[PDB]
């Protein structure tokens, strides 16, 4: 498998919004699908979020068939400046131990070991062959060599024999010996990214590649440690591999690391806590060296009786803390730093990790400072290969870089020898060279973390530099980035918001928040909440808002500390209702609340100051949340929307409550949504008895609710009185059959008010067909629309539907799908050529019909003066079909406006027949991609 | 004697009979009207047998609420949107009392 | 002391007032309840400004009802066709007072 | 201009770009749906100077030299563009016996009015297309395409040496390449080209079959029962993503509705559905057994030698006379390909296993090996399309068929084929998780032979099995072969999801379950039992615990892990109720405890018909009060030994109760564990 | 005549049945002629709900804990052992229920 | 005067004459209402109390005054009535 491409479809996606995502997902279904993905169902596709969406393609899906998908669909939606960005990609012991133990057991073979850095690959790979010195391995190893790209890429050409034995001269009489038993040799090339006969003199590169390729000693074994950057070489290069990942520390062996460093229980315990209280900076801790550091700073201030609290608070400060005890005071090294920061910025920009003396000689670093800045943990001196030195770690590099671009440029400086790697803060913010360099995100939060005022100034005092004091006006000159003029997607609001929190300066976050329209939220941890809250409360204009809460955010319901500061927390972060008094629509959506968290909610929605105007729930545990918020939306004069979904049974309790709902008299709502309630015929006909009386309900949907159609008699019987009030209905999903069908008959043929109605999802069958078309017949029936989606009606059906649509009926709109008329299609185009007729739309999307067929519809097109809009799709007209409607429309201009259909707009001979129609039909619009899977749904009905 | 914990619900099984959410049995007493924007009501608790659980029709108009429910800083919440405040809870004789009454509309 | 008169019927004016035929305002100071066929509900004579009549859909549901009517007998009939009973009518320092009772069917 | 009205002329045969009869072309839209991903066909293509080469491989029968075609014919029309458009065409088919050429000979052998100008027009190697179709039908000594690699287009070298150079990229670089073949050849490919791209090619979906069927037949009812037959089986279906299969399945089951017997039988089984083809493409009393004969023999030396396409020379190798070939063309067995004249090959692939098989089984009075070598592995690894004859070879042992055959054609069957598919018996025992796909082989064998008595012989020794269920044709098998079972003991289920979800499906699923569950009843021996990570519904859930309740089982231990849904712990707590033979029980999952399944576990634990010797948990929520009635019944239970209660989330005071418990004379039990639980007896952990 | 038989059946309280819909059955009266002959008659009625009593708290009894419906139109109960269905018919919207034990071979 | 318990459903009074019940009917949680019939049948063996297992009647019952009746389980019965049909007599108890 390649890890490279799911890391790129990953990324590209994240980016987009929900709008966008949604349109994605529809535009790739009509794209011709692979086999392998038909199987999968639709409902999972609509659920996953960007990052699974990623998952799926990559698992089922051949990798071409990818690549020019995402291309196409992307250019098609006018993502211009994404298109581009594809394209040009698409184009201490005992602990140590305790982790290779378990590593090195996921082991010609070729094995590619990969992970962040310091995670410790070097050293698994140096215990492996420890373990072979050491006959700990199978005896069927009986030789060994180790190559560091970190030395070789500077000597000169060689043979591969003397190149293996320059470390080990008394070897080379017995090389020709070991290398005939070529299939006991073991291979390892440490460290790719820092970059036949084996007695043939050849370049170094030539003999890695031929290695690498298999072409001298074929029958080895290979073992290759580098970073994901460089990952991609391998594949062009190796030979059908196996790739394993590496992990590092946990939370145990962090845990372990901190009691050893401090040794008392209790100042391990308090120095652990206050750092895991850091989400950010706790991830990082995997990495020993940053737990090291960590350790070292955080005893310090101990030791010298200081407050840690401000320490940890965010990454910036820590780091330059210890920077700040890491030197001698009053020398005031100013010219050191800059040159140490110009160091970490050119070995930053450069994608280098190691550094030799003539590399420190170039930039004029005099050898002298290499005391301070080695005996002070800055750099560390490789103690294998003589004249080698790197940084301690990379979060260190980044911070050293960030502090180059805001220390002050002096004048002139365009004019030294060097033409220096280092590009500047429009390019260093602009994302293509985020996705060619990874490691600039860091560097971009600790420079925002750089722009407060009391970092600088105390950096100022303790080294004596001077700082730039633009930065405030450049990182705002990006601000592009950030006035997109649409919703930010989840990934970038999450990204934003950790940058604004990590300036700590309230008047950078104003001017950046100010223009808002529209949010979405995906919590996972203690630190999104306390970053949201601290952002967005200075929004003003916010109108939307899509939340969602994950678990673990919250403690399972029986510790109470750690609840505790959650809990607060959210009592911070469910002010944004209370305050913003433009905010006119909500959601909630799949969340593990608990049920503190939701009573503060409802105490904060419950207030005089807001002005929600809709609301939504789906899908929330525990279930008392359903009734907890019914009950605290009674008397909002501002809702006039309210929807309900989930896995419920009525207790009593929410029966009362969802009957008071609607008694008030202060009640404004004006459609109401319910699904997945199960209740017995005595709780459904109190409840049908209290709708009596409400004067202000006009929708009623009961999607998912069963009925058990004992219900549906009841309600129906209830409406037969001359009083009520309802004028749509849908019933859809609901367990009908055709017994209830009289009843429904009555309904319509006594009503005055009922002036829609719905059955999708619903066999009710011929005979309720029937005797619905009997109802119809009568000449007072004023209802107008009518929608009978997938109920499994026949060509009977069909002609009861002539036969009812033949006399002067009000009906204008009808709505036919799934169920199928093909048979019967020639009965209703004799209806349609009917005079009486007064529809307007029809669709008959996906009724299986056949090319024969066309002749009757072109005939009744031709020949009604009412109807307006047809709609066709999935049927196999697609050639014969599309010649004879448009050969036969071509000679009459009829009322009809939109008709939609599929076609191929490759073939010349249906170009000019449309081309033919359009002219001689100007006001007639015709959609030719009908191949859309999306059914109309009921939302409009 | 001061009493520390409250219900946190208080369904309608019958008129005049209210069950806590560990299904005991609080009776009310009296009614207090002082003025049109005053009414103070006053509970005690009871151990009686249930009968059948009137349903809200059966139940009819009345003064009182169909449920009560508790909100952070110490309030009340009716059914009609209304903010109850707890005036006392004490203990007498080993027998529950509560007083409750209803605030201004805001 | 006792008195003998009484308001042959009695008005709803606003919320928590009433009107006899003599228009005296006459108000509820408290109720007492010891099941649902005992319910009592006491009366007080104040002056007071009366205002808009509060018309009954204003007033909504309550526990008393529109109207009240007297009848010999200790009978009173109310507007829901319920029937109440008197139990003392005195005036002490100048105050004037009723109580009401329920009877079970 | 010219040369274009003289190509015009050409453009007729290749303007067949539809099955012969299609109705409506319906091959249109599949061909167009895979050009979107071919580079040099996309205008937005980027302009760039590298030249690309496209590869299109996928399995036999699925039509991709009509795509080619169809590429072809795009590129000739050629959008008016600044650079000129030439398109010429190599098939591997003879090449692999011209002599040595040059490049330019070699490619004006078809074209001699050109010939002159041919130097001018590889001059212009921009406006150049090539297709080479048939890589896997190249015949050439080993290594010879690496040799001598040759730059100039006019300089005379071998033939291999020219495909070296052309396909490796070392004369004429400019170009556009096309190169076609089956999965077999897709290693030759990673060598010798240079930066490829992949395209797939698939053919008929299902919608796509339900197309074809409505087509073809043009009676909706006929064709929606006829589509409804062949959807039964599933190993049928897969190779109706072949247009010339689902052509020969619509042909032979509207002749038979037409006649009005019977066709439900038909598509039973494979080789059924072939013999009753072949029966019925000659005329009657025609005595061709001698043209039988010769056709066996044919189909068998083309699969053994791996050759798919002979030559007029190869069919006179052995003797095949003009009227025979005559006889085979008018019947549909040989199709004599259209655009290079001296070619054939038989209707399809499966076609040519099954004919070779009717060579195995036909009676003696070449390169042809002998049974043990085609059933060897080592065989079967080297050349995989040897499998599918082992299948129809089972088939054809029937004597019902060998009968009908004799009757049809007057042949003869050899006795001794049942007697030598029993000596590879040995071959088969694998009593091991390896044996799922090894017993899945060995079922569908059997299921093909029909015969009851071979599978009574076959499966008589099998002691453990495992069984892997994924689509109703597999439960079918199990059903019709395990039952002759009898000294089974040991036996593991798994089911996956979509075998269980229309009432019509939902009948005949529920039937075929019940069939299959009689092993429980029928069988004695078996004493083991396990289900894992299985999908099902209510009823079938039901019916297992009214089989596994009846009083002929004996089992000892049984196991369930990852049931859906949540009901079935519940109904299968209430079923092992008193089943005294019943010693161990284990139940694992996810789910709450309702207050019906306290009773369960009180009860079961409270008979006094209860023998139970240990019982595991987990994965289980309860408060408190539950934990303490189910160990205040526990201690009225005097049988049970042993007990774990791990990863469970308990409460405090239950696992109080339990140390109480624990520390009670009263109570029996041995050894117990409560791990995981949010924190007479010898061992205690807690 | 009922066609629909229930699905199936709970113990509540002491001599108290809830069904799959929690519809309240009662057991009328158990007729005993020997060892084998036992059988008893259901009723359904809606009677007021008590408290759950708990499995040791309902008692010894001769009845079994709860009920359930295998195919074949056959009731296997808790304790083992299989009662067959007599009839169950429907007057004037009141249902009778008679099962019948099988002695378990 | 007493009643033993010889078989399942058997009962042996002072004089060892066998007494079979007939039927059991529940009225009210509070009302259990029983029968009792004297036939001579063939006895077996006494089934020890845990052969009987779980049942609704108690195994003992004793004479009581005011026309009730004690059983073993120490509750109180109460006598309706009883008397003699072609030479077999019934009993007809009601439980307190």
């Amino acid at each position: 498998t390649s890890p490279q491409l799911e890391w790129t479809l990953q990324t590209l996606l994240e980016q987009l919004n929900e709008d966008e995502l949604k349109s994605f997902k529809s535009l790739l279904w009509a794209f011709p699908l692979e086999d392998v993905l038909q199987k999968t169902p639709w409902s999972e596709v609509e659920e996953a979020d960007g990052k699974k969406l990623a998952e799926i393609l990559v698992n089922t899906s051949s990798e071409n068939w990818i690549r020019n998908a995402t291309v196409n669909i992307l250019e098609e939606m006018n993502l211009t400046e994404l298109c581009k960005m594809a394209k040009a990609e698409m184009m201490i012991d005992n602990f140590h131990d305790d982790v290779t133990l378990r590593n090195q057991r996921f082991i010609p073979y070729t094995v590619v070991l990969h992970g962040p850095a310091g995670v410790g690959k070097t050293t698994l790979a140096k215990k492996c062959m420890l373990d072979w010195t050491d006959c700990n391995l199978s005896p069927t190893l009986r030789y060994a060599f180790y190559l560091s790209c970190k030395e070789l890429s500077r000597m000169g050409p060689c043979s591969f024999a003397e190149l293996i034995s320059k470390d080990w001269p008394e070897l080379q009489d017995d090389i020709p010996s070991i290398l005939a038993q070529a299939q006991r040799i073991l291979f390892v090339v440490d460290g790719l990214d820092e970059l036949g006969d084996w007695e043939k003199k050849k370049p170094v590169p030539v003999l890695l590649g031929s290695l690498l390729k298999r072409k001298m000693l074929p029958r080895a074994a290979l073992l290759v440690t580098t970073r994901p950057r460089a990952l991609r070489d391998l594949q062009l290069l190796a030979q059908q591999p196996i790739y394993v990942r590496v992990e590092g520390f946990l939370e145990e062996d962090r845990r372990a690391y901190f009691l050893r460093h401090f040794g008392d229980e209790d100042q391990a315990m308090r120095a652990f806590e206050l750092m895991r209280s850091n989400a950010a900076l706790f991830q990082l801790g995997s990495a020993p060296a940053v737990c090291w550091i960590v350790c070292t700073t955080l005893k310090l201030q101990m030791e010298k009786g200081e407050d840690p609290v401000p320490t940890c608070l965010t990454r910036t400060g820590l780091f330059l803390r210890f920077l700040c005890s890491r030197f001698p005071q009053g020398a005031q090294l100013r010219g050191a730093l800059r040159t140490l920061s110009l160091l970490a910025a050119q070995g930053l920009w450069a994608q280098m990790s190691v550094f030799h003396r003539e590399d420190l000689e170039r930039l004029g670093v005099q050898e002298s400072d290499l005391r301070l800045f080695l005996d002070g943990d800055i750099l560390r001196q490789d103690r294998v290969s003589k004249g080698c030195y790197s940084f301690i770690h990379l979060s260190f590099q980044q911070f050293l870089t960030a502090l180059f671009y805001a220390l002050e440029k002096e004048e002139g400086e365009d004019r030294d020898g060097h033409a220096w790697d280092i590009g500047d803060v429009q390019k260093l913010l602009s994302g293509e060279e985020r996705l060619k360099n990874p490691d600039l995100i860091q560097v971009g939060h600790f420079l925002f973390g750089l722009a407060n005022e009391k970092r600088a100034k105390e950096l100022e005092a303790t080294f004596g530099c001077r700082m730039s004091p633009d930065i405030k006006q450049e990182l705002l000159q990006c601000k592009a980035h950030l006035h997109a003029n649409k919703p930010l997607s989840v990934t970038d609001l999450k990204e934003v918001l950790g940058c604004l929190y990590e300036s700590q300066e309230e008047e950078l976050a104003k001017v950046v928040v100010a223009p808002f329209k529209e949010i979405s939220i995906h919590l996972t941890n203690t630190s999104e909440v306390m970053h949201c809250s601290f952002s967005l409360k200075h929004c003003q204009d916010l109108q939307k808002l899509s939340l969602q809460v994950a678990k673990g955010v919250f403690l399972e319901n029986y510790w109470a500390r750690q609840d505790l500061r959650s809990l607060r927390l959210w009592t911070d972060f469910c002010s944004l209702f209370s305050s913003n008094s433009n905010l006119k629509f909500l959601e909630v959506k799949q969340s593990f609340l608990s049920d503190s968290s939701v009573r503060i909610l409802c105490d904060h929605v419950t207030r005089s100051t807001c002005h929600l105007q809709k609301v939504e729930i789906k899908n929330v545990t525990p279930d008392t949340a359903y009734r907890d918020f019914c009950l605290a939306f009674i008397g909002k004069k501002t809702l006039t929307h309210l929807t309900l979904a989930g896995h419920i049974e009525w207790e009593r309790t929410m029966m009362l409550m969802l009957c008071d709902l609607l008694r008030n008299h202060k009640c404004n709502l004006q459609y109401l949504r319910l699904g997945g309630h199960c209740a017995t015929p005595e709780q459904w006909a109190e409840f049908f008895y209290v709708l009596k009386a409400n004067q202000s309900l006009k929708h009623l949907r009961l999607s998912a609710n069963v009925l058990l159609d004992e219900g549906a008699m009841l309600l129906y019987k209830t409406m037969t009185r001359p009083k009520h009030f309802l004028q749509m209905l849908s019933l859809e999903n609901c367990r009908l059959t055709e017994a209830s069908c009289k009843d429904l008959a009555a309904v319509l043929v006594v009503s005055k008010k009922l002036t829609h109605l719905c059955l999708a999802k619903n066999p009710i069958g011929d005979t309720g067909v029937k005797f619905l078309c009997e109802g119809l017949s009568y000449p007072d029936c004023k209802l107008q629309t009518l929608v009978l989606q997938q109920c499994s009606i026949t060509k009977l059906g069909c002609r009861y539907l002539s036969e009812a649509l033949q006399e002067a009926c009000s009906l204008t709109n009808l709505d036919l799908s799934i169920n199928q008329i093909a048979r019967g299609l020639w009965i209703l185009c004799q209806a349609l050529e009917n005079p009486n007729c007064n529809l307007k739309h029809l669709r008959l999307w996906s009724c299986s019909l056949m090319p024969f067929y066309c002749q009757h519809l072109g005939s009744a097109l031709l020949s009604n003066q009412k109807l307006e809009t047809l709609d066709l799709g999935q049927n196999h007209l697609w050639k014969s079909g599309i010649i004879k409607l448009f050969g036969v429309l071509r000679q009459r201009t009829g009322s009809l406006k939109i008709l939609r259909l599929k076609t191929y707009e490759t073939n010349l001979e249906i170009k000019k027949l449309l081309e033919e129609v359009k002219e001689k039909n100007p006001k007639l619009t015709i959609d030719c991609n009908a191949s859309g899977a999306t059914a109309p749904p009921c939302c409009d009905f | 004697e001061a009493v520390t914990d409250h219900p946190d619900r208080l369904w309608a099984w019958e008129k005049f009979v209210y069950l806590d959410e560990k299904q005991h049995a609080w009776l009310p007493l009296t009614i207090e009207i002082k003025d049109r924007l005053q009414l103070r009501v006053l509970l005690r608790r009871e151990d009686v047998v249930l009968g059948r659980p009137m349903t809200p029709t059966q139940i009819g108009p009345s003064l009182l609420p169909i449920m009560w429910q508790l909100y952070p800083d110490g309030r009340y919440r009716s059914s009609d949107s209304s903010f109850w405040r707890l005036v006392y809870h004490i203990k007498i004789d080993g027998v529950e009392d509560m007083l409750l009454e209803l605030l201004p509309d805001d």
